[PDB]
Parts: C-alpha cells; sequence; structure tokens
C-alpha cells in the first residue's frame, strides 16, 4: 500500500495545488515512478514531443490481452492531472501537462534544474560508523518509546506530538501512560519503507500554515539524495523542516551541510534472517534474534523468561496473549507476526508433512501452515474468551399504545440501521445509544 | 469371569466393537485391536491416570498400516470445572509431546437419525432423576 498510499495522498490534494507540485523536476522525476508500468511508458512518449495526440492513437498500442491494464494507467494519469484530456474539432485530443513536460525534460536532457538536487560540497563522512549508527540509534529509539519498553532517551516533542493525535500510540492522561493500538502493532509489522511513509504521511497531514507543496517538495527530493555526500544549504518553511526531519533519524547535521542517511534513500520507493522464531506444542518461544527492538516488540504477547546472546527464549501464556488483546491487539495480527517470522525448519517439516500428506492421498491441497495448528486454535480461542461478554448500550420501548404504531417506530429504526433487538410477543425493542436520538425524534413525527 | 468373557467378545467378535470400562482396566492391560478411546468424566486432577488410559490405544497392531492414526477424545463441560481439571490432567502428555485439539463442534452432528434427550420433556426426566439420586419336630411345622 505504498503507491497507494502516496498515490491517495496526491489525488485528494486540490489540481491548482497540484500544478505547482510539479515545478521542481526532482518531485516529479519521484512522482513518474509510482504510476503503473502503463502509465510511465506512455507518459515517456509525450514528453519528448511537443504536439498533441489522440486518445485512440494511444489504445492502438494495448494490445487485446493488455486492455483491462489500459484502464488502470489512464485512470490513476488522470486523477493526479498530469494528462489533460482536451476535446476540440471532434475529437478527445489528449495532451501532457506543460509544467510536467518541461520538468521532466529538464531532468533527463540535464537542463536548467534551479538547485532541485542540491550541490555537493566534497566533504563526505563515513556511512558505515556514523549514518547508519545514527539514524539506527535515532529511528531505534522512537520504535522503544513506541512499543512501551523503558528508554533513557525519549523521543521530542515533535513526533511526540504527532504520535499521540494519529492512531498511533494512543496515550491518556487519567493513565498517565502511552500504550500501542490495533493500528500500532500493524505499523510495526509493516516494513521499513512503509513503517517510514506512515509517519511521514501523518506529518504531512499535521503541518498548517509551511506549505503543503513545500514540505513535499522537501520530502521527494531527499530521496534522490545519495547517502554518504554531502549537500549544502533551500527555503525559509524547508529550514524549520530541516530540522524536525534529524527527529525521525533521516539527516543528521553535526550542529550548513546536510547528510541524508539509509533510511532517507529507502524513502522513494527502493528495492538465517533476524527475528525468526520456534513455535512448537509447548507453547516455548525461541526466537533466533539479538536486538533489543526485536525483543520489546515480542514482549507485547510473549512472557519472556531468559534471554542468551545468540536467541531469547520464551513461553506463550493465557496471560500474555490477554495483555496484547486487552490493548487492542488483534489475534489474527499475532498469527500474522508468528507466521511472518517462522524459522526455516518449521517450513520444512511442514512441507514433509505436505509431502507426506499428497503422498497418501493427493486430491486435497490445503495452505500449509509453518506453526502447529494447536497454537493457532488456543491463540483464537483466547480471543473468543475476551469477546465472551458483547453488550450496547442504549434505552428500551414499552407500553405502546398500538401495535401499528410499535411496528412503525421499530420499521424506521431498522430502516436507518439503528435497531439491535425486538421482541414482537413481549412488544419490546432496544436501540444503540448512537441512534437513541434518531428514534426518539421519529416517535415525535 | 465375566470381564473375562466381555474382553474376549469384545476382541475376537466382530458383532461387538465397543466397551464401557472403569478404573479398574487403567493400567497394565493389553489391549491389542482398540484403536478408540472415550473419557467422559474421569478422576479429576490425577495426571497419570489421562496417560496410563491412553496407553490402552497406544497399543493398537495395525500401527503401521499408511494413514493410521488413533483417536483419543476427552468429553469436558463447558463453565465447569472439569475444564480445570482436564487442563490440569493433560499436562504430562503436553510435556511428552502430544497435543490436544479443540473441537468445539462436531459436523454432521445434526443430522444424525436420534440422539439421547433431544426432547425438552426427556430432559426435564433425567433432570428430576439425576436431582432425586440424593427342633426336629418344630420344623414339621413351619
Ligand atoms: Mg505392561
Amino acid at each position: 500500500s505504498l503507491k497507494h498510499s502516496v498515490t491517495q495522498y496526491l489525488e485528494e490534494i486540490p489540481q491548482q495545488v497540484q500544478n505547482r507540485l510539479y515545478t521542481s523536476p526532482a518531485t516529479c522525476l519521484a512522482i513518474y515512478r509510482i504510476l503503473p508500468p502503463l502509465a510511465k511508458f506512455f507518459i515517456m512518449a509525450m514528453v519528448f514531443n511537443e504536439n498533441e495526440v489522440p486518445l485512440l492513437d494511444l489504445d492502438k498500442w494495448v494490445n487485446s490481452n493488455g486492455k483491462l491494464q489500459f484502464q488502470n494507467a489512464i485512470k490513476s494519469m488522470k486523477s493526479l492531472h498530469l494528462l489533460i484530456p482536451n476535446k476540440s474539432s471532434g475529437t478527445l485530443m489528449i495532451n501532457l501537462n506543460p509544467t510536467f513536460k518541461i520538468s521532466l525534460r529538464n531532468a533527463l536532457t540535464g537542463g536548467e534544474v534551479q538547485n532541485s538536487f542540491g550541490v555537493v560540497v566534497e566533504e563526505n563522512v563515513v556511512s558505515l560508523d556514523l549514518l547508519d549508527e545514527y539514524s539506527a540509534n535515532k529511528w531505534e529509539t522512537i520504535l522503544h518509546f513506541m512499543v512501551g519498553t523503558p528508554l533513557a532517551k525519549i523521543p521530542s516533542e515533535k513526533v511526540l506530538n504527532l504520535l499521540k493525535h494519529s492512531k498511533l500510540m494512543e496515550e491518556v492522561n487519567s493513565t498517565g501512560e502511552f500504550k500501542i493500538t490495533n493500528e500500532g502493532f500493524q505499523f510495526l509489522l509493516q516494513e521499513i519503507n512503509s513503517q517510514l511513509w506512515t509517519l511521514l504521511l501523518q506529518y504531512l497531514k499535521m503541518i498548517e500554515t509551511m506549505d503543503l507543496v513545500d514540505v513535499l517538495h522537501f520530502i521527494f527530493m531527499l530521496g534522490a539524495l545519495e547517502v554518504g555526500k554531502a549537500y549544502k544549504i533551500l527555503s525559509e518553511t524547508q529550514r524549520i523542516m530541516l530540522q524536525d526531519m534529524r527527529d525521525y533519524g533521516l539527516v543528521f547535521q553535526k550542529h550548513s551541510i546536510f547528510y541524508p542517511t539509509k533510511l532517507a534513500l529507502m524513502l522513494t520507493s527502493d528495492t538465517i534472517p533476524d527475528g525468526s522464531l520456534i513455535v512448537e506444542t509447548n507453547f516455548k518461544i525461541y526466537s533466533y534474534s539479538n536486538s533489543p527492538l526485536q525483543i520489546a516488540v515480542l514482549s507485547l504477547f510473549v512472557h519472556l523468561k531468559a534471554r542468551f546472546v545468540n536467541m531469547v527464549l520464551g513461553q506463550i501464556t493465557r496471560e500474555s496473549i490477554r495483555r496484547a488483546l486487552t490493548n487492542g491487539i488483534t489475534a489474527d495480527q499475532i498469527i500474522a507476526y508468528l507466521e511472518t517470522h517462522a524459522h526455516p525448519q518449521m517450513r520444512r517439516l511442514a512441507e514433509e508433512k505436505l509431502e507426506k500428506k499428497l503422498e497418501l492421498d493427493p486430491n486435497c491441497k490445503e495452505p500449509l501452515q509453518v506453526l502447529p495448528p494447536t497454537v493457532v486454535d488456543q491463540i483464537r480461542l483466547w480471543q473468543l474468551e475476551l469477546d465472551r461478554v458483547i453488550t450496547y448500550e442504549g434505552s428500551l420501548y414499552s407500553d405502546f399504545e398500538t401495535s401499528q404504531e410499535y411496528n412503525l417506530l421499530s420499521k424506521y429504526a431498522q430502516d436507518i440501521g439503528v435497531l439491535l433487538w425486538k421482541d414482537d410477543k413481549k412488544k419490546k425493542f432496544f436501540i444503540s445509544k448512537e441512534g437513541n436520538s434518531q428514534v426518539l425524534d421519529f416517535a415525535k413525527r | 469371569q465375566e470381564r473375562m468373557n466381555i474382553l474376549q467378545n469384545f476382541q475376537y467378535n466382530d458383532q461387538i466393537n465397543t466397551i464401557f470400562l472403569s478404573k479398574v482396566g487403567d493400567t497394565s492391560i493389553d489391549l491389542p485391536e482398540a484403536t478408540c478411546l472415550i473419557q467422559i468424566s474421569s478422576h479429576y486432577g490425577s495426571r497419570r491416570q489421562e496417560a496410563q488410559r491412553l496407553g490402552r490405544i497406544l497399543r493398537a497392531k495395525r500401527r503401521n498400516d499408511e494413514g493410521f492414526n488413533a483417536f483419543f477424545y476427552s468429553l469436558v463441560s463447558k463453565d465447569t470445572q472439569e475444564m480445570y481439571y482436564s487442563t490440569k490432567r493433560q499436562a504430562f502428555l503436553v510435556d511428552q509431546g502430544y497435543a490436544f485439539k479443540v473441537i468445539t463442534h462436531l459436523h454432521g452432528m445434526e443430522n444424525i437419525p436420534n440422539l439421547a434427550y433431544a426432547s425438552p420433556r426427556e430432559r426435564r426426566e433425567l433432570l428430576q432423576e439425576v436431582l432425586l439420586k440424593n427342633h426336629p419336630l418344630i420344623r414339621k411345622m413351619y
């Protein structure tokens, strides 16, 4: 959902703002890589010709088999307003945006760029020792403060404010603490590339009055920069933006020159495993991971018992699962984490069981489960235990003078989808507190 | 004598294929033909009873034929102390390696022609019954 998320945000932006956004070649190049492969093919054809092509011609290129992909491509391009459909002389002519066409032309042909990609100071620093360590630690710190594990250096107010108001890491003053939510666990599950965009996308919505295009302009060219290089300093809004960028471990400053980091390059949709753990019948967890971040996330629903340098060993318990469920983590998410962080050995034995299953009877092909089904059943059963009681808040209706009135009132509540339960014998029905006013309003009417 | 006769019939006769045993046969009994086991209710928190009873069907003669899997069931009433006992007594098998599967519902059970205490009248009759549970000369005269 990376290209979907970035693309969807661009669509919501008004066309008037999009035109100004396409001014810099850098952002146009980044936006070009987001469109579907067919869209890029048409765009490249149209960038280098200052003419008008009728719509039907582009359709002729697409084969009959790939006709479906044509509909998606044209729809995506039109929504971003990159392609301007002009109708005249009885034909629906097609043309490319003049600003976008010029922007792409300069980048490819090396025309005047107005320092969109930045400048080089020729003062490089060691990437492995400094850039990797700084961003890794800074990104590590924010993650720890999100998973709830104690950490000395808490994040700054800027990122702290962003996390709270967003769905991530819901906080309550009365509780006096911060805890993860259903979306928060998904955020942790998402790979680093999608993990970074979620925070950046939320920040883009947080900024107010700072221009929306300027923030988008800075973010796009940041990926264009190459790690381990200097870049001298930019818009006035981009200045405070650059300092705020340091809070997320994307750019490093000594105190005039800013250095992009691995995360900065990774932003622009760049193309045994650590975290693998063994889940077995005895509800014992053996995670072959050596990293506090992996340990912290595991503790959300695993009762850790001890840790070695090479791995951490723990046990799944009813208390541990309930703790995660209470916060808002769903069981389906938990199994996804277990399945996606499986040990290679588990797959082989599961495949061996499948091979024997096929040998005895090859007529059945069920989706293979890396971890034993018993763990799945118990975890889901515990979820059912927490959902044992279902309660709704609202009001009750009784003592209707006429049966027709009761039916009329009940029927309307069903129409507006606020009727929860009803009994014809007792002439009673219960409605949700949310739709209590609507039912009462209809009663008066 | 009687139990042996029942045991012999259950083994060598095709007519009878099921028996209802008790704690008597919980240990050191050889039943090669036994493959399926059902435990409606048993001895509280005892663990060895669960394992030893499971050993009866581990004796299956046809334990090498392809696709053979002995069946071991433990019917437990929901929302009852039996769950506390049941989870405690099977704590030894899990250590050995056997894993227990939860069966919330048996497919095709409703289509069975007849079931015990299906009508409410029969159920109430059971409820009341279970609730109600707690001189040689003189000899000739006569
Ligand atoms: Mg013996």
